[PDB]
């Protein structure tokens, strides 16, 4: 269903931070 | 291309078939109302679009 609602120009867009980053700054708060 | 079969027009890419379909079956137009599968009326091919 994703493809069709992209395929009329509806398109979205990835985040700046993905999941492995955002793992990474968890971790970090956790250590801290 | 464009692709214009039965009289109903469209452009796009083509693939083979991976389908099914059934034994009168020739449109195959998914949930969000789009034709994305079809049937050459003069050859037994199933499309996909």
């Amino acid at each position: 269903l994703i493809c069709a609602q992209k395929f009329n120009g509806l398109t979205v867009l990835p985040p700046l931070l993905t999941d492995e980053m955002i793992a990474q700054y968890t971790s970090a708060l956790l250590a801290g | 291309v464009n692709f214009n079969f039965n009289g109903l027009t469209g452009t796009g890419v083509l693939t083979e078939s991976n389908k099914k379909f059934l034994p009168f079956q020739q449109f195959g137009r998914d949930i969000a109302d789009t034709t994305d599968a079809v049937r050459d009326p003069q050859t037994l091919e199933i499309l996909d679009i």
